[PDB]
RNA sequence: ACUAUGUUCACG
RNA sequence: CGCGGGGUGGAGCAGCCUGGUAGCUCGUCGGGCUCAUAACCCGAAGAUCGUCGGUUCAAAUCCGGCCCCCGCAACCA
RNA sequence: CGCGGGGUGGAGCAGCCUGGUAGCUCGUCGGGCUCAUAACCCGAAGAUCGUCGGUUCAAAUCCGGCCCCCGCAACCA
RNA sequence: GCGGCCCCCUGGACGAAGACUGACGCUCAGGUGCGAAAGCGUGGGGAGCAAACAGGAUUAGAUACCCUGGUAGUCCACGCCGUAAACGAUGUCGACUUGGAGGUUGUGCCCUUGAGGCGUGGCUUCCGGAGCUAACGCGUUAAGUCGACCGCCUGGGGAGUA
RNA sequence: UUGAGCCUUGAUGUGUAGGAUAGGUGGGAGGCUUUGAAGUGUGGACGCCAGUCUGCAUGGAGCCGACCUUGAAAUACCACC
């Protein structure tokens, strides 16, 4: 059933969370995991370790598809990502390449109001 | 940004990102930088720069160290 | 001490079992400076332990103390502002000393009959890990394991 | 994280 | 009027059609935590199936009632 | 005068129309914390239920009178 | 006050060496013109943001701060408003009086004999001399030294109110 | 297309005893094998990962039913589910 050779691991690393989602070549999502879904709720959800465990939980539950190697597409800033990529090697993948899709507006929409 | 690092290496080493953007997208266009405040906070970052650079010329004091 | 890095005092070996490990155990068990009463109890406990276990005294005390020994314990530092659970690898001097407290602290409770009986039964349960002292280490691990997110 | 107030005139 | 489903720790749920091992979330007390409070985390205290009856190696489980159980379309004395 | 509804610690509310052991949120009182007061934490006391009566084995709760309080009616010519 | 890139029309600024005009100048009460943002009117437009407003926390209370929503507004065309800590808190014009370090834009002279140098003009940031100042500081872009004219001030509250 | 009903055919179905990833029941003791065998190279189907199932062949014609463990006996043949 399907049995895809290669894939792409999008990592939406926000301040409060790290959503890991593994997809195919044409951006067809095969499985995912999050920091909140791993357990780790509240203060713990925003840490480098709670991202690592999510990428480990995303590494399994995509074994039916049987991905050998994948690319990485990190997004947002976050405490994760410089930690989440370590987890994908340790789990059992080969990183072909690492990229960003961090949305940089060329002074577009007005950002939200500054807080105090 | 697009960093492959050949094949035997892995260990991240993506200073290409950290020394290019990140701060530009994040701690600047995250919340509202009120037009005037940059003109203030730059000119004080700029005044603090020449304060140090002018002092660095006169930093050679007696010391006795 | 704020910047006063000084070492610790030397201790003494126990006449009948001349060593160090159980010499400290006598001291933690001791109430009201009565080392005469305390040291008699530890000999009475380890002799009753060695009879049942079928081992010596030092190795009987060791295969017991290691089963109640903490690998990691939990501190909590406020670096930045907030207060959260930071586990840390315990130092080797405190490691076995913190275990000896948990054996004695458990033996205060569990009112069998004598102190020599209670320590013997606690160390006997520690050998087959099913006492109160092992449960106190078990809970200490569960904090470090659950709160591993914080370095 | 939040965290209020200190009756009147004087003594120097 | 019915034919039908539905019935458990205090409670919401499943599990009940293919008999051998009743889970799961809030009420539960002790911790660890910190100069402390909140949180967060760890483990504990409670139903042998609403209840009674047949068979068969083993029955919340298969089958009949109840209290009853809600759904219904039909009920125009 | 007519028909609903009330009257419960110091305050405002449950418990009252199905008679058996009266809660909640405040305040008062005792102790903490603080330089002190507040806030906050910890205990504690405080109502025989409008009253006079009946029913009962027993009435805050049922029934009747009286005493206040509150709403609605008090209309056609 | 004005920032993607391109054309259309368009105001000024500065330099180079001449030629021309021949005091045509400087200030300016009344007066006129422009004048951020928020407002206001009318017609559009409306992603994001976001007064008001709603809900959730916080709290003794929370008409706030924090969180989730979210309308006028914010955008364009045409008018009105005529104010701001509209600030170098420093009126406009001119002359004169030691420096240093930069930036920025010119223009001339030698070798461009190699990202050179050596000069003379504009605008401009910083540090300092004499001098000035209550002091802080200013300091050739004066708050120094003088001249022209204008505006304004005369204790604090009442009040930039009636 | 992808569902449901439905026949052919083929597996599938590990409380515990235990050589068995055995549901209940049964015609009743030779099937099968040279209608080219046991063991295995390797890979597939299945998998509660205990160990089933099988393409083809180097190999070469054997393998084995009651017996002993069960509430039950062997998909050795075969009937019905
Ligand atoms: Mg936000
Ligand atoms: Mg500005
Ligand atoms: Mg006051
Ligand atoms: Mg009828
Ligand atoms: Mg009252
Ligand atoms: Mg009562
Ligand atoms: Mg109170
Ligand atoms: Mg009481
Ligand atoms: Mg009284
Ligand atoms: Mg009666
Ligand atoms: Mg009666
Ligand atoms: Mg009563
Ligand atoms: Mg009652
Ligand atoms: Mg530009
Ligand atoms: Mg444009
Ligand atoms: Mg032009
Ligand atoms: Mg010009
Ligand atoms: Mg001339
Ligand atoms: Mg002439
Ligand atoms: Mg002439
Ligand atoms: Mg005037
Ligand atoms: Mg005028
Ligand atoms: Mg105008
Ligand atoms: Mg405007
Ligand atoms: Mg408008
Ligand atoms: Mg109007
Ligand atoms: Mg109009
Ligand atoms: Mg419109
Ligand atoms: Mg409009
Ligand atoms: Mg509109
Ligand atoms: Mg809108
Ligand atoms: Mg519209
Ligand atoms: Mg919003
Ligand atoms: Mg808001
Ligand atoms: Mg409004
Ligand atoms: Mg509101
Ligand atoms: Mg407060
Ligand atoms: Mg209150
Ligand atoms: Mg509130
Ligand atoms: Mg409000
Ligand atoms: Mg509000
Ligand atoms: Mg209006
Ligand atoms: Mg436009
Ligand atoms: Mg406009
Ligand atoms: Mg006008
Ligand atoms: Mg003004
Ligand atoms: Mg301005
Ligand atoms: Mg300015
Ligand atoms: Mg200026
Ligand atoms: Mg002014
Ligand atoms: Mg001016
Ligand atoms: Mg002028
Ligand atoms: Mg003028
Ligand atoms: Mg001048
Ligand atoms: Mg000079
Ligand atoms: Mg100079
Ligand atoms: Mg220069
Ligand atoms: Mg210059
Ligand atoms: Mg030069
Ligand atoms: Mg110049
Ligand atoms: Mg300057
Ligand atoms: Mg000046
Ligand atoms: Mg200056
Ligand atoms: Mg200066
Ligand atoms: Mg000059
Ligand atoms: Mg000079
Ligand atoms: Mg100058
Ligand atoms: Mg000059
Ligand atoms: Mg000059
Ligand atoms: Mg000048
Ligand atoms: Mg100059
Ligand atoms: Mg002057
Ligand atoms: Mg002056
Ligand atoms: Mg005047
Ligand atoms: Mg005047
Ligand atoms: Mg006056
Ligand atoms: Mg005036
Ligand atoms: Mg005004
Ligand atoms: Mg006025």
């Amino acid at each position: 059933r399907k049995q895809v050779s290669d894939g792409v691991a999008h990592i939406h690393a926000s301040f409060n969370n790290t959503i890991v989602t593994i997809t195919d070549r044409q951006g067809n999502a095969l499985g995912w995991a999050t920091a909140g879904g791993s357990g780790f709720r509240g203060s713990r959800k925003s840490t480098p370790f709670a991202a690592q465990v999510a990428a480990e939980r995303c590494a399994d539950a995509v074994k039916e598809y049987g991905i050998k190697n994948l690319e990485v597409m990190v997004k947002g800033p976050g405490p994760g990502r410089e930690s989440t990529i370590r987890a994908l090697n340790a789990a059992g993948f080969r990183i072909t390449n690492i990229t960003d899709v961090t949305p940089i507006p060329h002074n577009g929409c007005r950002p939200p109001k500054k807080r105090r | 940004i697009k960093v492959r690092e050949n094949e035997p290496f892995d260990v991240a080493l993506r200073r290409f990102k950290r020394s290019c953007e990140k701060a530009g997208v994040l701690a600047e266009v995250r919340r509202r930088e009120f037009y005037e405040k940059p003109t203030t906070e730059r000119k004080r970052a700029k005044a603090s720069a020449v304060k140090r650079h002018a002092k660095k010329l006169a930093r050679e004091n007696a010391r006795r160290t | 001490p704020r910047r006063r890095v000084i070492g610790q005092r030397k201790i003494l070996p126990d006449p009948k079992f001349g060593s160090e490990l159980l010499a400290k155990f006598v001291n933690i068990l001791m109430v009201d400076g009565k080392k005469s009463t305390a040291e008699s109890i530890v000999y009475s406990a380890l002799e009753t332990l060695a009879q049942r276990s079928g081992k010596s005294e030092l190795e009987a005390f060791e295969v017991a103390l290691e089963n109640v020994r903490p690998t990691v314990e939990v501190k909590s530092r406020r670096v930045g502002g907030s207060t959260y659970q930071v586990p840390v690898e315990v130092r080797p001097v405190r490691r076995n000393a913190l275990a000896m407290r948990w054996i004695v602290e458990a033996a205060r409770k569990r009112g069998d009959k004598s102190m020599a009986l209670r320590l013997a039964n606690e160390l006997s349960d520690a050998a087959e890990n099913k006492g109160t002292a092992v449960k106190k280490r078990e809970d200490v691990h569960r904090m470090a394991e659950a709160n591993k997110a914080f370095a």
